């Protein structure tokens, strides 16, 4: 029963990703085929930038306004910087988009999607000069309605691009993203790879690769149907025809990017994502601070699961793949609840070698491949992933869950997983506290247990030796601490 | 610590079979190594069977194919099943426990907890 | 930023001229490097300008003749002038646009806030 349970869930988890990398691959490929009758300096979409921010850091907000400026795409019809907050410490943002762009930031006293009159040309008069908007802090979606009118005034503009305020842009992102529009009349979107630039911590460093796994793997093989989901944010082309159809019902709706994503794939439209074009963004250090980003993240999932099944019913027999991811992750889940319970309660030394030496089997497989792939040997670290996320996702997935004193209700619930499986552990220590070394069963398990430990312990100590010698640091990340240490 | 005692025994004919068990009134039962040993009249203790804490059955010799050792857990106790008895086989039975051990099952000093023994014998 | 130019001087007739801007200041791939003409009296004459990434536009007078070129590594670019004629030897000024205010193409000395001095 434990061997049949163990093999099951080898192969639900190592095949699905394989043919995750399968569809990454062939849509690669397409894409690839698309640039390649590419002509030398194309510029046939005319594209206005959005940055929608709120109290960014005035270092990496100046960073990402350079990264914008210092851009190689020949039709970029202006600049389109929406501030949620017109007080006195919002003005910051205004200060640093004036000393990399021009003197027009504009202060209107409404809220352009709460007025009578959304048009644009309200708080707005010439769209050929970049613009920037301090409009009362609403939300992230009220500054982005803001950003799709501001855009929309111009009937020249083709598509818009979305950037968050701290994307350092590469030279060709720009063009990256607007390119594959224009390889299809359904394509109305197209997503941007993101990367993490700040991996001076274990817990950053590990974020980076699932970044990049579930960007590279994950959406192309929603690219190759063409239907990814989550397109804009740090970085996405949004034709200007599917904004100015869809904002209304999606500012009206009782900033994820997934519900745009959503309003865009329910109207039977294809969205690919480029691997091509990459934006650098940060992520969080802390792991509490993890939990609660991922807790909001998996009740924003939870939230838009219905409609995104729906969605997956416009295409005929596309769609069946976003189907089977949705229920994929919801069953991959609960197999893996229910895999660690069974294997907590019954104290099986044999069983739980077992369980750990596959998970790190197929965790070993994974980083392989992403190492392959991003020509990079700090993809290993992937093999640490396992304690991030027993730890930190699955308290996140219960309290999404279970929300849906203010400590209670975000860390309460991680703490009581926390203890449970510290309490397990324990349990299954004083359950087999013997020893028999002319057992062979014996010597397997505490062989397997003492090689795992022994492997993470390695592990370990290549990232500590990497973090003390900064070899871990990504050149983008040694080019900002050296910016910084000098302003 | 494990306080083992052992049940079975009476005669047997020939190539007929026997059960003997062996109950331990311990406290962790399922963390210890039983093995069952026997003791010829005019010889020493001779392993013969037994049964690891994770289930895993040694037999010596001229009982692989004739003994069968198994263990409940629920009721603490440990049975060897003789399938198929010879003259040779007339010995006292012990059953012996241990929780800690090295590479070898087989030598008496082995195991530190130990029965009383069961009188074994078949005529002819 | 600050351009200095250099190269020129007296050419008899038909020949060739390569005059170097030299910008000191990072340059945003985004600002139009331009060249303009001062003749004995008149006004600047536009002669070409290029986006600092990639691009390209040649004067009417001058197309065919004039060959503009960014090395966007050493922060220089050149200009190749063959085929000269007289009525082109005053002035030389190599200015620069950024796209702050606006992404519009210009072609105006108006439009350029980053100036060179003269060059014959
Ligand atoms: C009290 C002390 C002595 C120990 C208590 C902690 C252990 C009981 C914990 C620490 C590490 C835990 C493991 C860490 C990671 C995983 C990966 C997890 O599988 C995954 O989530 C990986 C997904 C993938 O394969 O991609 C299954 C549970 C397991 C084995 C955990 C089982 C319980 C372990 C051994
Ligand atoms: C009953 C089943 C129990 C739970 C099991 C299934 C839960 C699965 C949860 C999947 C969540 C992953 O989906 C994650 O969602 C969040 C927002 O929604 C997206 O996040 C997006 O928006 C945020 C904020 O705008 C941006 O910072 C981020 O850059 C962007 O990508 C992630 O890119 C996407 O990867
Ligand atoms: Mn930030
Ligand atoms: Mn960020």
């Amino acid at each position: 029963s434990a061997v049949w349970g163990i093999s099951v869930y080898g192969v639900f988890v190592l095949g699905f990703y394989i043919a995750q990398i399968v569809f990454s691959e062939f849509n690669r490929m397409r894409l690839s085929d698309w640039i390649s009758l590419r002509p030398d300096n194309w510029n046939a979409t005319r594209v206005a930038v959005i940055i929608a921010g709120y109290r960014e850091d005035p270092f990496m907000f100046k960073k990402c306004l350079e990264s914008v400026r210092d851009s190689e795409y020949g039709n970029v019809a202006r600049l389109i910087c929406v501030i949620d907050g017109d007080e006195e410490e919002d003005l910051k943002m205004a200060e640093i988009y004036k000393q990399v762009y021009n003197d027009n930031v504009k202060k209107p006293g409404v809220v352009l999607c709460e007025s009578e009159n959304k048009n644009g040309s309200t708080i707005d008069s010439d769209v050929s000069k970049n613009i920037c908007i301090l409009q009362p802090h609403r939300g992230k979606r009220e500054s982005l309605y803001t950003g799709f009118q501001l855009a929309s005034m111009d009937p020249s503009v083709h598509a818009v691009v979305l950037i968050d305020s701290d994307t350092v842009l590469e030279k060709n992102a720009i063009l990256e993203v607007v390119y594959p529009l224009s390889c299809d009349p359904n394509i109305k979107a197209v997503a941007g790879e993101c990367k993490i630039w700040n991996t001076d911590t274990i817990l950053s460093m590990l974020v980076s690769w699932r970044y990049f796994s579930a960007f590279n793997v994950e959406r192309g093989a929603q690219s190759l149907w063409k239907t990814v989901q989550c397109v804009g944010g740090p970085l996405g082309a949004y034709t200007i025809d599917i904004i100015n159809e869809i904002k209304d019902p999606w500012i009206t709706q009782t900033g994820d990017n997934r519900r745009l994503t959503n309003e865009v794939l329910m109207r039977g439209k294809k969205i690919v994502y480029t691997p091509f074009a990459v934006g650098w963004s940060d992520s969080p250090t802390n792991v509490m601070r993890y939990i609660v980003q991922q807790t909001r993240w998996s009740k924003s999932w939870c939230r838009e699961i219905w409609y995104t099944l729906g969605s997956a019913w416009k295409h005929g027999f596309s769609g069946i793949y976003l189907a089977f991811e949705c229920m994929y992750q919801i069953m991959y889940f609960f197999l893996v609840m229910y895999l660690f319970s069974y294997i907590a309660i019954k104290a099986d030394i044999r069983a739980q070698t077992a369980t750990v030496l596959v998970s790190t089997l197929v965790t070993i497989i994974k980083s392989s491949y992403l190492a392959l792939r991003a020509k990079n040997l700090k993809a290993f670290y992937f093999v640490l992933y396992t304690y991030v996320y027993f730890f930190c996702m699955i308290p996140a997935r219960i309290t999404a869950m279970f929300t849906m004193w203010l400590w209670a209700k975000q860390f309460l619930i991680t703490y009581m997983w926390w203890a449970g499986v510290l309490a397990a552990g324990v349990y299954s220590i004083v359950d087999n506290w013997y020893f028999d070394w002319a057992d062979i069963q014996y010597r397997f398990a505490l062989v397997g247990i003492c090689s795992y430990l022994v492997f993470v312990s390695i592990v370990l100590v290549i990232y500590l030796i990497g973090k003390i010698t900064t070899w871990n640091y990504t050149p983008l990340q040694k080019e900002l601490i050296e910016e910084r240490y000098l302003h | 610590q494990v306080q083992l005692v052992e049940s079975g025994g009476g005669l047997v004919q020939a190539g007929g079979s026997l059960k003997v068990s062996c109950a331990a009134s311990g406290r962790a039962f399922k963390t210890y190594r039983m093995a069952w040993f026997r003791q010829a009249p005019g010889k020493e203790r001779e392993f013969v069977s037994g049964i690891s804490a994770l289930e895993t059955t040694y037999y010596a010799d001229s009982v692989k194919g004739r003994f069968t050792i198994s263990r409940d857990n629920t009721k603490n106790t440990v049975s060897l099943q003789m399938d198929s008895l010879k003259p040779e086989d007339t010995a006292v039975y012990y059953c012996a426990a241990r929780r800690y051990g090295g590479t070898d099952y087989t030598t008496t000093g082995s195991y530190d907890y130990w029965g009383q023994g069961t009188q074994v014998t078949v005529s002819s | 930023v600050q351009l200095v130019e250099s190269g020129g001087g007296l050419v008899q007739a038909g020949g060739s001229l390569r005059l170097a801007c030299a910008a000191s200041g990072r340059i945003f791939s985004s600002d139009t490097l331009a060249w303009f003409r001062r003749a004995p009296g008149k006004e600047r004459e536009f002669v070409a300008a290029s986006r600092w990434s990639g691009g390209g536009t040649d004067y009417a007078d001058v197309k065919g003749r004039f060959t503009f070129s960014r090395d966007n590594t050493r922060n220089t670019m050149c200009l190749e002038m063959n085929s000269l004629k007289p009525e082109d030897t005053a002035v030389y000024y190599c200015a620069l646009r950024t796209a702050r205010d606006s992404y519009y193409y210009t072609r105006n000395p108006t439009g350029y806030d980053y100036w060179g001095q003269g060059t014959q």
